């Protein structure tokens, strides 16, 4: 990768260096998606009430 | 750390036949867009009681902004068994920041031999093959002006391997056959 | 010069105020002592009046020494007066009345791309430490990136001539420079303050009609963050209260506090 | 880079190198401030000039090789391979390697880090440091660490360092937190006694 190499000379701490290399996956992923979804329509339908 | 040990195979090509090997290798390679790099490498050697010099390979990008200057070691040449029809050097590649060719100067090292390589890159799996034409540069320092070496290009395979297992060699002579009747890409000992 | 001329209107009052305290000293003596109920309290009050008179005349006279060291036709001269006059007269009018406004209802958006980007270069002409980027890549809502000198990166989300969302990132840190990163988070709790304190700024600058008063006290409240680290809370005298840099810069007062601080 | 300050701080009366930095550390932990990991700063020396190749943890794959006055290279850590190699050609020194090993505390912003130069195998002396990450400009964020030092470090705070230096809008980088290291380090070496 290009910045991992540019981790070298523009020296990065502990943080850039994990998130660039993060071990995430689909699903993870997909249920925070749907989670943030079904949050949004919870609010707006309150709102709506309200 | 391991030590990384590098199989190279170099061979030549003529610039007029330049345009079917790119075609050529672009389709058996990985199907990426050719990365067109240009660069600048300058070698230095430390002149030491040892007879031997120590020669550093310091490379750096002028094409590709913000991106660091590397580091080399190549060692002497491992070839033994006339099977593996390769060439095998211990490597080290370590990325330096752009105040390395002060930090090399005090430390004792001198600036012997400057050229400038342009070409493209190409890579299948672990393999990577450098397409490039070397061109010779003439006045004290500077990049403006440069003149070419050769008419034709080298083409070099190059595997950075983890020297873990072997059969590295024989995947690089398959691939180099397929390449073999547009360019004979062949183990050159540097000797002569 | 401007510093001359406030010098020569002092000097003016100075000489007033001389020949005044010297007619003072002159005219009290000449009434004489008053009765005062009791023989102490009148011969005080003469000596008292007396002292403080002679004492403003010294003072008075002190101060002129010191000011000298610092420092078809008649047409034209009444038009500039006149418009000095209207300028200063329409200006403190039009303050007064647009601070207290008797309107309470409307009832009794489409704008140019380019009308936008005139707008923002106008803002970037002044504040030279600021540095605004323009960049369009999701449609016609531009997105600006702001560089405050080596301190903030701020990121502002326009949706029209209109401010919707900030996040302000660090210098060091990467907005990463292409397709612009809109969310994400800065990774510092200072910074994500500040981007708390900027929604607020945000909220609390709504101009109803007129679009580019509210960028323009926007970015000048933006600019007040480039003494951050830099000043102490106006509250508490402290500059870290739980590992933090004052945050909050008081609206209609470019002052800096923590904001637990309030302030 | 967030500007940074290194001082050495002296255990004072009979309390011992260890007893100290316990009592230092409880001190910090009594800011509110929570441990955050472990750092290890390890540090080689050449007698060639004089050569410093030193590497703190928070930075994972940097080394760092700093020639006095001249310049500091950030490198990978396949430099220190290198160097081995090169080893029979190079110079190699006598046991003068310095380490400095110290928990991390973390304090709304600020990392502080206590450390024990500990020479080879025996402690001696005191290392601080205290981080700013959000303060990207450095020389005039003086007077923040120095107002966070006199809460915490009280008597023997330092009046600033040299690695500012003349006043610049020149960033704070991770090459001058080194020099602040490799002058510390200098100074226990030499401190004697
Ligand atoms: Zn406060």
């Amino acid at each position: 990768h290009k910045r991992m190499r540019l981790s070298g000379p523009q020296a990065f701490d502990k943080n850039e260096i994990n998130s660039l290399q993060s071990s995430e996956g689909l699903l993870e992923k997909i249920i925070k998606q749907a989670k943030h979804i079904f949050l949004r329509s919870r609010a707006a339908a309150t709102i709506d009430s309200l | 750390t391991i030590n990384m040990m590098e199989y190279l195979l170099q061979g030549s090509v003529l610039d007029h036949s330049l345009e079917s090997l790119i075609h050529r290798l672009r389709g058996l390679c990985d199907n990426m867009e050719p990365e067109t790099f240009l660069d600048h490498e300058m070698v230095f050697l430390l002149k030491g009681q040892q007879a031997s010099p120590f020669v550093l390979r310091a490379r750096r990008s002028m094409d590709r902004a913000g991106a660091p200057w590397h580091l080399r070691y190549l060692g002497q040449p491992e070839m033994g068994d006339k099977n593996r029809h390769a060439l095998v050097r211990n490597c080290v590649d370590i990325a330096t920041s752009e105040n390395l060719t002060d930090f090399l100067m005090e430390m004792g090292f001198r600036m012997d031999h400057e050229f400038v390589a342009k070409g493209h890159l190409f890579r299948k799996g672990i393999m990577k093959i450098m397409v490039y034409k070397i061109f010779r540069i003439l006045v004290p320092g500077n990049t403006d002006s440069t003149e070419a070496l050769s008419l034709s290009y080298l083409v070099e395979l190059s595997v950075v391997a983890p020297a873990g297992q072997d059969m590295v060699s024989d995947d690089m002579k398959n691939f180099a056959e397929q390449l073999k009747p547009l360019v004979h890409l062949e183990k050159i000992d540097p000797k002569r | 010069v401007s510093v001359n001329l406030e010098a020569f209107s002092q000097a003016i009052s100075a000489i007033q105020a001389l020949r005044s305290s010297v007619s003072r000293v002159f005219d009290c003596l000449k009434d004489g002592m008053r009765n005062k109920e009791t023989l102490e309290g009148r011969e005080k009050a003469f000596i008292a009046h007396f002292q403080d008179n002679l004492h403003s005349v010294n003072r008075d006279l002190n101060e002129l020494e010191r000011l000298s060291n610092l420092v078809l036709y008649s047409q034209l001269l009444q038009a500039y007066k006149w418009s000095n006059k209207l300028q200063y007269h329409a200006g403190l009018a039009s303050g007064l009345l647009n601070q207290q406004s008797l309107k309470r209802s409307a009832n009794q958006l489409v704008l140019p791309p380019q009308y936008v980007d005139d707008v923002i270069s106008r803002i970037d002409r002044m504040f030279p430490e600021m540095s605004i980027h323009l960049s369009r890549p999701n449609g016609t809502s531009a997105m600006l990136l702001v560089t405050l000198g080596k301190v903030l990166k701020v990121i502002v989300v326009m949706r029209s001539l209109f401010i919707d969302r900030t996040i302000v990132k660090g210098y060091n840190e990467n907005v990463y420079t292409e397709d612009l990163d809109i969310w994400s988070k800065s990774n510092y709790q200072v910074f994500q303050k500040v981007t708390d304190h900027a929604t607020t700024a945000l909220l609390h600058y709504q101009l109803p009609q007129m679009p580019d008063v509210v960028v323009r006290s926007f970015m000048t409240w933006l600019r007040s963050y480039i003494k951050l680290f830099q000043a102490p809370c106006q509250r508490c005298g402290k500059f870290l209260q739980d590992g933090l840099p004052p945050t909050w810069r008081d609206f209609r007062t470019l002052e800096a506090f923590h904001d637990t601080c309030r302030q | 880079m967030g500007v940074t300050c290194v001082s050495q701080m002296p255990v004072a009366e009979g309390k011992s190198v260890q007893q100290t930095v316990e009592l230092l550390t409880r001190k910090l932990e009594m800011l509110g401030a929570e441990k955050q990991g472990t750092f290890c700063v390890d540090c080689e020396t050449y007698h060639t000039k004089l050569m410093y190749v030193m590497h703190n943890s928070e930075y994972p794959l940097s080394c760092f090789a700093l020639f006095e006055n001249g310049p500091c290279l950030i490198a990978d850590t396949n430099f220190d391979v290198l160097m081995v190699k090169l080893k029979g050609f190079f110079q190699s020194a006598k046991a003068s390697k310095i380490e400095t090993r110290g928990t991390r505390y973390q304090y709304c912003d600020f990392l502080v880090k206590v450390g024990t130069v500990t020479m080879g195998p025996s402690a001696r002396g005191i290392s601080v440091e205290v981080e700013y990450g959000p303060c990207v400009v450095a020389s005039d964020c003086w007077s923040l660490l120095l107002e966070f030092l006199q809460s915490f470090l009280g008597s023997h705070t330092p009046g600033a360092p040299a690695v500012f230096g003349n006043r610049h809008d020149a960033v704070y980088g991770p090459a001058d937190t080194m020099v602040q290291y490799m002058e510390l380090f200098n100074k226990i070496r030499k401190q004697q006694q």
